[PDB]
RNA sequence: GACGGAGGGGUACCACCAGACGUGGAGUCUGCGGCUCAAUCUGACUCAACGCGCGCACCUCACCAGGCCCGGACGCGCGGAGGACCGACAGCCGGGCGCGCUUUCGCGAUCGCGCGGGUGGUGGUGCAUGGCCGCUCCCAGCCCGUGGCGCGAGCCGUCUGCUCCAUUGCGACAACGAGCGAGACCCCGGCCGCGGGCGCCGCGGGACGGCCCGCGGCAGCGGGAGGACGGCGGGGCGAUAGCAGGUCUGUGAUGCCCUCAGACGCCCUGGGCCGCACGCGCGCUACACUGGCGGGGCCAGCCGGCGCCCGCCAGGACGCGCGGAGCCCCCGCCGUGGCCGGGACCGCGGGCUGGAACGCCCCCGCGCACCAGGAAUGUCUUGUAGGCGCCCGCCCCCACCGCG
């Protein structure tokens, strides 16, 4: 079965917080979702104007 | 064009209740130096002190015409 | 060169003190979990978690703080007595948000009528010296239909910078058993040892 | 679906009745009967006005 | 059907047995845990797959042993009494024997 | 003499935090000669995400910033006066100050 | 109170005025409907759906055509250790895979089977919900304590006047004081100072309708200077209530149907999501002489690497520790010609990134419509509109997009 099971590779690229593929916010060291990030970001310390 | 707020403006009749002749009629500088001191007259940020001097300098100038 | 990967780890660090609180609210709720810090010495991690029942989150002979203590260091690539972590009490428990909502969702599933809890959350907050407490019980309260309960005593304030320092807000998805309900509980402390309102002007 | 003489005895004799736990009676009826056992479990209820001869079932379920 | 290397069953126990308790990112892909090595019969080093010891930590919660917290993609085991006298005897260790902690 | 410019990197988040302990990095290194503070031009992390966890509705986007303030001194002192100097200095959790020898 | 297809007042470039620069007319880019399909996965449909759910060769990916795999935990009754369970060379069969098949070897209780009872599902239902955003709201309301008036529900306060950007204040007045929202605050900017300085970056001032002249009881309403700065600088935050707005497809948010093994789990390959008689939304490039085409200067900011050699290029090899636009200007040229305006389509090639183009780049052809756009419709007040480039977001490649 290991012949085959995920014989692809490719970047899977998923949000620490949610595990999520789409929308990953590699800007920097960070991995989050778009939907994961806003929510904890005074956490992180990020806060706006 | 800038219209006093009711903390601008209550205030500032306050100041010229407890306080008449440290205040003049026309001297912002002296206006904001009376209201700046300490524990007699305290109000956070300069913006605000800045914007009740003006008002008591205004507030002044009424009361010594009559 | 801005290569300077000195922020990077900086960045590393914080996105742990993130999962750090993340984590400690999952077990350490019933241990009064309020909130977590992150200190890096010379190679050493040492966490302050601030709490209402220091003694269960330590445990008996600190096995449980042992025990996490080698699960965060395990998680974080880190070595036991290479880290450790600190617990701290919580005077004036109303003030606390994060403690108050707990307290909120225990006695929701407690079955205590709603408006009973949330005046005594509210009363909680009241005795600390809190000017305000805001209560939202949101959800599928005994009805299909959902409304929102809001509860509050005293002023609260909603705009511009004070809202950061002076509210604490929190809230909790209590899964209640027709769906899931969320509590909110926000405290207004008009006073604090630093900044003061930037309105208040109180004339001598 | 007609239902076979030996399930409509039991009915009568009390084997399988509407008033029952709804597995006890589908554990029979696939077990002596020969009934598709999701089917015997699916039963919605006995006909007519009381529990006698006549049977309502579910669907395949996958489709449920 | 994942039959699993004793060695890979010995050495969790021991593992999570010296810390009481154990973090899995959760991973199903093919993959080799990090922190647990197992001395294969040649002397070889080796690092056991992700899914085995998931599927043995999926066995261990089951049985009501050891409780689990979860978090940001990554799981958060931890032993429990109940299972403390179970990974001692197949650790062969005793009560006398505590975890590290 | 084993004596080296000693680099110290200060990065702190909260700007007051952090200011405050390059006071404490001044007091500590008068003995051993600590440097004026060069501070790095602020470093803004931004990171623009829309509002919206479902992407309808006006276009409402939150502008998020990490303003990491990093501070840099060096002191050409010995060792375990650069150790003192770490001991001495006020303990801020979350505050990132590292050393590194020239 | 909620509505009215009722009367008044008020207000806002998501209104108008006065102007601007547009779109709708053409080619294309992208999304939307329809159409077409094996599948064209889906939400969203006035404002408040339609470059929206931050880049679809693969993955994503939910859809189609096939094909593995248990990774079904725990608990019980039975089974099994000389043998539970799965692995495999070679040939066939099959895109390919010990998938099956021929075969006869391995393998070691990690377990089989029956019953229960799970775990997982980008499955449904946002009209069961939490949370979070949109919208009313590029508004200005929302309350309370004490008194007055009512038998009360209650009203007054919170006002058919004036002022404002504003329920912002004045004035009148059974009201009188408070609060929340407004403002204040926070962020950045211009200017002065202090302390520091791998690097301009920390703290303090400064501006308040202060002054002056009018006109006003008044709040203020125009004007005048002085001053970096002038009368809400360019943002964040955002009340009381809401609404069957949107999201179960962001999450180990979730109730219910839970599909659960020839699977809707989870992987691999191939294809689609980009298919196109068509109608529309956001854009881009145009229709040229205020311009195209050649060389010559020079120039940014968010904040910023380059060297060398080979190559027309696009790029490649080998290195090190580091560097910057266009518009515009200056000089030629074309000379009103669908022309050197315009670059759409298509025939070679040369490259790039990857496992693989169908993706992109480049180069030589090829030079479509379009000579200023009908009814209509949009956005906008000084470093503004517009014009011009640049950066990042997401990304193997790639921006006609978004955020700056």
């Amino acid at each position: 079965r290991e012949t085959e099971f995920c014989t692809h590779i490719a970047h899977k690229r998923e949000c620490r917080i949610c595990g999520n593929y789409n929308s990953v916010y590699r800007k920097y060291g960070l991995f989050i979702c778009r939907r994961c990030f806003k929510e904890n970001a005074g956490k992180i310390g990020f806060v706006k104007l | 064009g800038k219209v006093r707020t009711k903390t601008i403006k209550r205030a500032a009749r306050k100041i010229v209740e407890n306080n008449y002749e440290s205040l003049k009629p026309k001297d912002f500088q002296n206006n904001k130096a009376i209201c700046s001191k300490r524990n007699v007259a305290i109000i956070p940020s300069k913006r605000l002190r800045n914007k009740v001097a003006g008002y008591v300098t205004t507030l002044m100038n009424r009361v010594v015409k009559g | 060169d801005e290569e300077n990967v000195y922020y990077s780890k900086y960045l590393n660090d914080c996105i742990m003190e993130a999962e750090l609180h993340e984590f400690f609210s999952r077990e350490l709720v019933d241990a009064g979990y309020a909130s977590c810090s992150l200190c890096r010495t010379i190679d050493s991690i040492c966490v302050i978690i601030q709490c209402a029942e220091p003694e269960v989150v330590m445990g008996d002979n600190h096995y449980r703080l042992h025990k996490i203590e080698y699960l965060l260091a395990g998680r974080f690539m880190c070595d036991p007595k290479n880290f450790n972590i600190w617990v701290d009490k919580i005077i004036k428990r109303g003030l606390s948000a994060e403690i108050m909502v707990d307290n909120l969702r225990a006695k929701l599933e407690e079955a205590m009528p709603i408006r009973r809890a949330a005046y005594s959350i509210i009363r909680t907050a009241m005795r600390a010296g809190a000017a305000g407490c805001e209560v939202i019980v949101a959800g599928k309260l005994r009805a299909q239909r959902a409304r929102a309960n809001k509860f509050k005593e005293g002023c609260l304030i909603s705009t511009g910078h004070p809202k950061r320092i002076f509210l604490a807000e929190a809230t909790r998805h209590i899964k209640m058993r027709q769906g899931v309900i969320g509590v909110k509980v926000r405290i207004y402390n008009p006073n604090i040892r630093g900044a003061v309102m930037p309105d208040k002007i109180e004339i001598g | 679906e007609p239902i076979s003489e030996e399930v409509i005895e039991a009915i009568k004799d009390g084997e399988i009745t509407s008033e029952q736990d709804s597995k006890v009676r589908a554990r029979i009826l696939t077990d002596k009967y020969g009934w598709d056992s999701d089917e015997a479990k699916q039963i919605w209820s006995f006909g007519p006005v009381g529990a006698s001869s006549g049977h309502m079932t579910n669907l395949i379920l996958e489709a449920t | 059907m994942v039959h699993i290397p004793k060695a890979v069953y010995k050495a969790v126990y021991a593992h999570l047995y010296e810390n009481a308790s154990l973090a899995l990112k959760e991973y199903w892909r093919v993959g080799n845990v990090p922190g647990i090595t197992y001395v294969d019969e040649n002397g070889k080093l080796c690092n056991p797959t992700y899914l085995h010891v998931n599927c043995i930590m999926q066995s261990l919660e089951s049985r009501g042993v050891v409780k689990d917290t979860f978090a940001w993609r990554h799981h958060y085991y931890l032993l429990t009494e109940k299972g403390e006298q179970f990974i001692r005897k197949e650790l062969d260790l005793t009560d006398d024997v505590l975890p590290t902690p | 003499d084993m004596h080296q410019k000693y680099t110290i990197i200060v990065v702190g988040k909260d700007l007051k935090l952090v200011e405050r302990y390059v006071k404490s990095i001044v007091k500590e290194g008068r003995a051993f000669g600590i440097s004026g503070p060069c501070r790095a031009p602020v470093r803004r992390l931004t990171i623009t995400t829309r509002k919206s966890p479902c992407g309808e509705g006006t276009n409402t986007w939150h502008r998020f910033e990490l303003r990491m303030y990093k501070r840099t001194f060096w002191v050409t002192c010995g060792g375990n006066d650069i150790s003192t100097i770490l001991s001495k200095t006020v303990v801020i959790p979350g505050i990132q100050v590292t050393v590194e020898v020239e």
